[PDB]
């Protein structure tokens, strides 16, 4: 696989990636990830986005996802199924997110990396999910919606 | 005089911590057994006498 | 899972149970717990009855065993098959329970846990088991026939 | 299980051999052994044999593999497939050798081992190995070809 | 028959066999043999193999034992069944034999004695024999493995 459970004291509270060589866990989860390889190397912090990251080892660097910045308008999937691309916010049915669902990737039609899901907030009709994506330039930004709470 | 009172406060705290263990284990062995059965009577004469 | 083995240096040296949100384990059993959620708990001694005890995840407080005080004469549950119950007395055939075995429920046919095995007297044709019970007003006593030895 | 491998980052780099109810290791091969058993036992070092040794644990000193002095001009075998063994020295197919080989005893017709495989070298036409093995006198002799790699 | 059996309170402790001529039995053996003719011989104390031994009677001469130093590779037969004999050690199935069978006697294909058996140590799926034996010069020994227990 390529997506690492976050296990704290035996139970998932999160899931790290491992994107273009570079395991992306986030900050707020606190606990080791569920390996030996992945899980001896030290991280670094990137509070402005809620992340941390290391070097991923040589033997695993060729088995990492892809990411892209082209993020068309449109649907995309992840984990627990489909996820609407609109008016550029990432949102999902109600209740379809909650808490646990923290450093899960979201991809696109292509099997690519469009952004690293940190929280939600529940509208009307769907959660609008809280990411880390790359803009137009390709440069890590972090989309957050208004009133996000951490998973 | 500086002897008598050294000495008075090393017997007053070498009883006093005495007195106390004493005590808290006193209270931890009689409410063990309650502890370790949720479901007991647990009379409130117990939580006067070993508490 | 109601039992789960105490691994020293691999081999299992006993068994924790939980009953009614707590968690109990033989005092004199040395080794980890074998799972995640149960080896972070930190436990209190009770030398009176030779274990430790303590609350478990809020997860696991839901399925745990039932107290019950209810030991009338008869036969009863256990891991390695039926218990005779006699004089005030847990004993099984010459054979069934050793070094190992401290820790295991004794339950009744409701599924209701009446006794936890520690120890045993071997004996010619049977044996005795030294195990912590509750008394007709439910608060806990150890029964250590004369000659019992910790398993 | 006889011949067990030896990992570092999670992937093998060698193996770790019971015979004659001792454990021989490669020095340059760094790691655990697959056994936790053998991995939890204190071993001598013996830098004239490039090789690591220890008594095994008391299950394991029936469940290992015999040992012979004796190698007559013929074929022996290990995981790689068939070895040859001729002018006194052992030579394998042209490629079959190469890294993470090391530890692997060569075995004779009986299943007795015959020599300790720890490097090699490619002669263009065969590949020949550096091994541990014995003389005609029972003593432990390494013998290697003059530049050969270590595996 | 040519085995008598000790018994100290009417269970069996150990055996005694007529070799070569004389009774032997285990020192560790407490009781008296079921045969009054032998229990009534004065036996000498060889501290050095653990063995009491004395003079067949004139009337016990013909129930003896033949017993020889030949003793190749290979199988050999007792009271449990067959017994593996290899690089001077004496091999038995792990649960073939335990306390009480100190004292039985090995035989080769002639019917032969080769040792006695004085107890063992369990190496795994095998249990070593400590026994008394003749080197290749005829000359008896004590074969001891290593933590043996006696039987």
């Amino acid at each position: 696989d390529k997506t690492f459970p976050i296990m704290l004291n035996g139970q998932v509270n999160g899931y790290a990636c491992v994107v273009g060589g570079r395991v992306f866990k986030p900050l707020h989860v606190e606990g080791r990830i569920d390996n030996e390889q992945l899980a001896a190397i030290k991280l670094k912090k990137a509070s402005i986005y809620d992340l941390e990251y290391g070097d991923v080892p040589q033997c695993m660097k060729s088995d990492t996802l892809q990411y892209t910045s082209d993020k068309p308008p449109g649907f995309y999937n992840w984990h627990h199924g489909a996820v609407q691309y609109e008016n550029n916010r990432f949102t999902v049915p109600r209740g379809v997110g909650g808490k646990g669902d923290s450093g899960r990737p979201i991809l696109d039609n292509k099997g690519r990396v469009v952004a690293i899901v940190l929280g939600g907030v529940n509208e009307g009709s769907r959660t609008a999910l809280s990411v880390v994506t790359w803009n137009q330039k390709g440069v890590t930004v972090k989309d957050t919606p208004e009133g996000s709470e951490p998973w | 005089t500086i002897i008598g009172l050294c000495t008075c406060v090393a017997i007053i705290m070498v009883s006093c911590v005495t007195s106390v263990w004493l005590l808290c284990r006193t209270r931890n062995l009689c409410i063990t057994p309650y502890k370790l059965a949720p479901n007991a009577q647990v009379p409130i004469l117990l939580a006067l006498l070993c508490c």
